[PDB]
């Protein structure tokens, strides 16, 4: 038995923090509230080859 | 007959003297000291209930409501000064207007 | 109930609060200042208000409580509990 | 249920007859009356303890009342206060 | 070196010295305070570390080990 | 282990500076006149 | 032609409006749970009786008036119309808070 | 004439905590004044506390709760631990 | 005397007895004033050790009344406990605003 | 006769350095005085209304004290 | 070439040497009368003694210091180093007279 985390939202901001792939600010935009969130480069990898756009849920 | 009467007063006597006895101040009480007490508390409570009347007589109403006697508290200087901490219920403010914020 | 309930005082409510005062024009941070002043008031007396309840032994806050606790502090509400 | 309690009511309404006997008093306003009068009366006894304490007599009489009032009320309410309180005293002692 | 960390200050680089940083480890019998190496501040900010755990720190490794 | 999603505030966290911290005690303070009178007019 | 007032007006006529109202400006739910929030981490399982919550209630709404008048001439006396938060600092601490 | 201070306990204490650096006169006055207006303080306290619950008697009780909500949490807290730390001690 | 037993200065008896001739209550408790000799002693011990400190400061053998003004200034428990309290000789704090350097 | 000009200004302008006041303007000499001329109405009222209470012809230092006890200004040091 | 400091320098150091001194900065002789002309008018003929005067001029001078600290901040939260007459009635009645 394990619990899991989940984030979802519709993305607001999409920045770049940048040798090595720089992190990436996420503006998630919940319907009751909004979070923002640090991502590792690794999923920002897999964000970019997902082609997102800002106001993609 | 109560001693109020005939020294012309209203609020009893004996109520003040014996709430001085056990009200733990000290452990001789004089005779005139609680005649002296119900003399200015109704000279006070006379004083608040005409100008709270008047104020009850400005707005044409029978009536006193707590604004009456907000109001006949804070137009008076010797009342507002007695008086500067205390907080009335449901008696509003003044209708102060600053000059600067006319056009 | 237990969450975040400082956010219950709406920021029309202030400018009301504000309009009671004479206030004409009013900035932002106002709204944010005038509610932390608020929540270290209604510790400043709430606190007191359960002490007294303490020494009463009592699971309920009277307004004898609420007026002798803001007797020692000289505000000295009247109305209510006098 | 209830025991018994003490207010001035009788009182005030007696007071507002001899002024004003039309205008009434509504209940909140009695309550915030009652609360003046019983807040005054700790005033002015407890001004008077402590200026007996300061004097080193265990006896109040009317001139702590007299000189507190004096000192704990402006120039006007004592001296009327004054006034008509030593009336009082005076035409009250002037039975025996 | 091991012990409690009570107190992490880091800083961001100024034209003074690259990073200025100190931690506090606090053990039972002496607390002292050390003033980061670079890298070391490196390794703090690597992996996130919150005041009040008690970690172990590698000298000669360059890794933390939080127990 | 490490954390691959970091929570962050816009205004609040900024990647330059990393801050963590946790019979009466009190704070240690000096009362001399010189000392005082030495920080604020330097 | 649209009517409408200029910027300024409606102030005005709220102050007159508001300044003889008697009435309470804060709702009693939020209110209620606020006061609850902050007896929740004294002492535990609290009963507030149907009054002595409008006395909390009626002296906040009181005495913010009057700090919205001090900081009103605190606003006065930098000679604008607009209360800052400083504002509210310097009325504040100067009342010896 | 006869008088009563509290110079003697003051030096006392002060030999307690430092037995070296003495007190001057106008300081001892100062001191005095302090701990009679603290005792009036409290007293007072201990007197409309207790006309607040209906009781002629003043205990420990009213002194711990009113020690309690007329200083801060510190104080307080230090107050009531070493004083019912003297008091169940004493009885 | 009862204060050596129970680890107190102030004598209990004079604090009874002005308790008693202090005109508070009709019943006084025997524990009261041994509480009371006990808050006393801890708040006079508090001044004592820290105007001694202050006194240590400046390098001076004895108490000035400058002295306890700063210590009781510089402390925050002290300084919301007595905020209205004037003390002689003590003097003022070396505040030096920053806008008039 | 007209002892309040006994102040000099210097001794206001002492005072302001006391609190830390850099340039001083000309109408606060006037308004410091007055504003001492009512306080000191406002305290020596009550002393002389205790030392009549007291039956005596002489102020004490306990009459100030005890006058500015019930102010809330509780002046400590002499007559405490 | 004769020796004259900029204005605003003796300012600082008369600071420095009056916030050092704990003296009275006020003569004794015209306190007295003045304390006695208030006198005058209130009780004729009355007597003072040797003490009880230095607590008058005591606490004249140590609140009013303090009413010159915080009249002080009021003419810095105008922005400027000169103390004016509004500020003196600002920090007064700011303070609840």
């Amino acid at each position: 038995k394990e619990t899991k985390e989940v984030y979802e939202g519709e993305v607001t901001e999409l920045t770049p923090e940048d040798k090595t792939i720089s992190h990436v600010i996420v503006g998630l935009k919940s319907a009751k509230g909004t979070k923002t969130l640090r991502l590792d480069p690794t999923i920002y990898e897999s964000i970019q080859r997902e082609k997102v756009s800002i106001g993609d849920v | 007959q109560s001693r109020s009467a005939k020294a012309g007063l209203t609020f009893p006597v004996g109520r003040v003297h014996r709430l001085l006895r056990r009200g733990n101040y000290a452990q001789r009480i004089g005779s005139g000291a609680p005649v002296y007490l119900t003399a200015v508390l109704e000279y006070l409570a006379a004083e608040i209930l005409e100008l709270a009347g008047n104020a009850a007589r400005d707005n044409k109403k029978t009536r006193i409501i707590p604004r009456h006697l907000q109001l006949a508290i804070r137009n008076d200087d010797e009342l507002n000064k007695l008086l500067g901490n205390v907080t009335i219920a449901q008696g509003g403010v003044l209708p102060n207007i600053h000059q600067n914020l006319l056009p | 109930i237990l969450r975040d309930n400082i956010q219950g005082i709406t920021k029309p409510a202030i400018r009301r609060l504000a309009r009671r005062g004479g206030v004409k024009r009013i900035s932002g941070l106002i709204y944010e200042e005038v509610r932390a002043v608020l929540k270290s008031f209604l510790e400043s007396v709430i606190r007191d208000s359960v002490t007294y309840t303490e020494h009463a032994k009592r699971k309920t806050v009277t307004s004898l409580d609420v007026v002798y606790a803001l007797k020692r502090q000289g505000r000295t509400l009247y109305g209510f509990g006098g | 249920s209830k025991a018994r309690k003490e207010t001035y009511s009788s009182y005030i309404y007696k007071v507002l007859k001899q002024t004003h006997p039309d205008t009434g008093i509504s209940q909140k306003s009695m309550s915030i009356l009652n609360s003046f009068v019983n807040d005054i009366f700790e005033r002015i006894a407890t001004e008077a303890s402590k200026l007996a304490a300061y004097n080193k007599k265990s006896t109040i009489s009317a001139r702590e009342i007299q000189t507190a009032v004096r000192l704990i009320l402006p120039g006007e309410l004592a001296k009327h206060a004054v006034s008509e309180g030593t009336r009082a005293v005076t035409k009250y002692s002037s039975s025996t | 070196i091991e012990g409690e960390v009570v107190e992490i200050q880091i800083d961001r680089s100024i034209t003074g010295g690259h990073k200025q940083g100190k931690l506090t480890i606090k053990t039972t019998d002496m607390e002292t305070i050390y003033e980061l190496g670079n890298k070391m501040i490196d390794g703090l900010t690597k992996e996130k570390v919150l005041a009040g755990d008690v970690i172990s720190i590698d000298k000669a490794s360059g890794k933390i080990t939080k127990l | 282990m490490k954390a691959l999603v970091e929570e962050i505030d816009k205004k609040t966290y900024n990647p330059d500076i990393y801050f963590t911290s946790l019979s009466r005690p009190v704070k240690r303070i000096n009362y001399s006149l010189a000392d005082l009178e030495a920080r604020l007019y330097t | 032609k649209p009517h409408r007032y200029k910027p300024g007006t409606v102030a005005l006529r709220e102050i007159r409006r508001f300044q003889k109202s008697t009435e309470l400006l804060i709702r009693k739910l939020p209110f209620q749970r606020l006061v609850r929030e902050i007896a929740q981490d004294f002492k535990t399982d609290l009963r507030f009786q149907s009054s002595a919550i409008g006395a909390l209630q009626e002296s906040v709404e009181a005495y913010l008036v009057s700090l919205f008048e001090d900081t009103n001439l605190a606003a006065i006396h930098a000679k604008r119309v607009t209360i800052q938060k400083k504002e509210i600092k310097l009325a504040r601490r100067l009342r010896g808070e």
